[PDB]
């Protein structure tokens, strides 16, 4: 069911689908990255505790 | 032979849950006396829930957890609404708490005494699940060896609790609350540690032959579990106060600050790789279910596929992890737990009932085991013990529960039952269907 192996490995034309997946698969790690960024500063803006 | 076969099974029931949830039986029980108490209980509780499913996993055996047994039991609508409530509710919610914990522990050593910023907590429990998503879809011959590794971690943390918990005793009680109400919040806290033995004990009749002796390594196995969690409570309560273990969001880390002086460098290594070995593991066996439920047909053609230079199954788990990440809108780490918990042991219910109704249905259906009916008539109201107290203990989850399981129903009809005739949204179905398959590069398994 669906659109099988023997036609995929050639509707996958360089200039569209390729392109865009490479783009996509930057994205995710930039944006872990980011979330990463995000979580560093959290932990080095909130104050520390007080010692005992 | 039956002494490796428990070292399998007990690996596999320790699970990361015994260093969120000490925490969560004492501030149930009030004082560390009842929560031993209810450590045991739950022990007892998970060996009649064990050798049950030692019936059901060797009676049906059909592959792939408790929803290839409803399609026997019930079929139809109830084996749809069990995978929804699994995918859901279970999975993601049971994935989401391990990741919190992990968060939770490699953060605290940066705040020792004040709590740590829930706003981070739920960025590094992300990073982790996010991250481990990643390895699982890039290689299981990597994420394979991620799982094979850090189960040594499991061990060896909860170990070392025990072992300083006894040279604490070398060199060196009440229960002040009794409400039925918060008993049962405190059996679903501790029963949340033993939650291996419904996915998989099964597992050891590949490598223990005689069915006979499958009800042996449970019944050796879950006493030695029940022993570990009652070590480490007491290696807990002969450490620190009642009034210090209900203010850490980490209790193992106040212990290990007391102790060790090298802190940093152990417990919230040790246990936080464990927790690291859970999520990836609880990744890395989603699958399974995914190919069951669309060989089936109640599940979507493309949660089925497959990238096929790396042979890993993309979109089944960038589903299982969006959902674990909505569960960052959650507010408390014991909310979850009684979330997860009222739906995981209301589908354990749905089974062993399920048990009951097809021995009476269907009589001497070839049983390699056949356990005692005192148990599941003990067990199956013990189930609904838990259930019955929760409607009215927890109502606010239960309604956003019920609701999740009522918005099913559209979903069986328009996907499964109805089976909407028009070409036009077929035609939809379809181009969304080979969008994704583009957009992923992603193939079906051979059948
Ligand atoms: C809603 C979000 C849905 C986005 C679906 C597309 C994701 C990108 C994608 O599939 O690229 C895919 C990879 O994607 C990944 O392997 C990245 C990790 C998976 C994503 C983690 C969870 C994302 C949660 C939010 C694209 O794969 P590819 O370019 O066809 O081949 C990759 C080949 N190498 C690089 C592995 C050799
Ligand atoms: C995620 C949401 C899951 C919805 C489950 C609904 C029931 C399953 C069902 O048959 O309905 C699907 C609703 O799914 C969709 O319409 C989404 C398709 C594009 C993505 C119908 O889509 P399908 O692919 O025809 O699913 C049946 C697949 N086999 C059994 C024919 C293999
Ligand atoms: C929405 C679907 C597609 C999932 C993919 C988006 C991801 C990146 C989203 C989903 C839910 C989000 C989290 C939801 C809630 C919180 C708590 C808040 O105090 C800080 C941000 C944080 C921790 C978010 C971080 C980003 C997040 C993980
Ligand atoms: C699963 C992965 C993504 C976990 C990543 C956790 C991150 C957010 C943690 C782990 C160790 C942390 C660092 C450890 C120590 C310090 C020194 C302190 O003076 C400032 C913060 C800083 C610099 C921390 C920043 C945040 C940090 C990098
Ligand atoms: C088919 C897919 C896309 C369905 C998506 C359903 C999502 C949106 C649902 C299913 C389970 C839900 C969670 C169930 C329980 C809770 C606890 C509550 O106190 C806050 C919201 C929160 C955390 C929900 C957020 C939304 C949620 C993640």
């Amino acid at each position: 069911t669906g659109l099988s192996k023997e036609e995929l490995l050639k509707v996958a034309g360089s200039p569209g689908w390729v392109r865009t997946r490479w783009a996509l698969l930057l994205l995710f790690w930039l944006g872990w990255l980011g979330m990463l960024a995000g979580a560093v500063v959290i932990i080095v803006r909130a104050p520390r505790c007080r010692e005992l | 032979t039956l002494l490796n076969g428990v070292a399998i099974i007990v690996g596999t029931i320790i699970g990361s849950g015994i260093f969120v949830t000490p925490t969560g039986v004492l501030k149930e029980a009030g004082s560390p006396g009842l929560a031993l108490v209810v450590w045991a209980a739950c022990g007892v509780f998970s060996i009649v829930g064990a050798l049950c499913y030692a019936e059901l996993g060797t009676t049906i055996s059909k592959s792939g957890g408790d929803y290839a047994y409803m399609l026997e039991v019930y079929g139809s609508l109830p084996a749809f609404l069990k995978l929804w409530i699994e995918l859901l509710i279970i999975r993601p919610s049971s994935q989401y708490i391990v990741a919190l914990v992990f968060a939770t522990y490699l953060l605290k050593p940066l705040f020792p005494t004040c709590p740590v910023p829930e706003e981070a907590a739920k960025l590094v429990a992300c990073l982790c699940v996010l991250l481990l998503t990643a390895v699982n879809c890039y290689s299981v011959k990597a994420a394979t060896r991620v799982q094979d590794a850090f189960a040594a971690a499991k061990l060896l943390a909860l170990a070392l609790i025990i072992l300083l918990g006894f040279v604490q005793i070398g060199k060196g009680f009440e229960g002040t609350k009794l409400d039925v109400g918060n008993i049962v919040l405190a059996l679903y806290s501790g029963l949340f540690a033993y939650g291996g033995w419904n996915y998989l004990n099964f597992v050891t009749e590949e490598m223990i032959n005689p069915y006979r002796n499958l009800p042996l390594a449970i019944i050796i196995s879950l006493p030695i579990v029940t022993l570990v969690y009652v070590l480490t409570n007491l290696a807990y309560f002969t450490t620190l106060s009642t009034e210090q273990m209900l203010s850490s969001e980490a209790v193992a880390v106040d212990f290990g600050n007391y102790h060790l002086g090298v802190m940093s460098w152990i417990i919230p290594v040790f246990v936080g790789l464990s927790c690291f070995g859970s999520v990836n593991g609880s990744l890395f066996t989603s699958s399974r279910l995914f190919f069951v439920g669309s060989r089936e047909g109640h599940l979507p053609s493309i949660l089925s596929m497959i990238h096929p230079q790396l042979l890993t199954p993309v979109p089944s788990l960038v589903f299982t992890c969006v959902m674990t990440l909505l569960y960052a809108f959650s507010k408390d780490i014991f909310s979850v737990i009684n979330f997860f918990s009222f739906f995981n042991w209301l589908c354990v219910a749905l089974a062993i009932i399920g048990m009951i109704w097809l021995r009476h249905r269907k009589p001497e259906l070839e049983r390699p085991i056949k356990v005692n009916l005192a148990l599941p008539v003990f067990f199956i109201l013990a189930c609904l013990f838990l259930i019955a107290v929760s409607f009215w203990k927890t109502p606010v989850e239960c309604g956003i529960g019920f609701t999740i399981i009522l918005s099913g129903l559209p979903v069986y009809f328009f996907g499964v039952w109805w089976k909407n005739k028009p070409k036009w949204l077929l035609q939809g179905i379809f181009s969304t269907t080979v969008l994704c398959q583009k957009l992923m590069q992603v193939v079906p398994q051979e059948t």
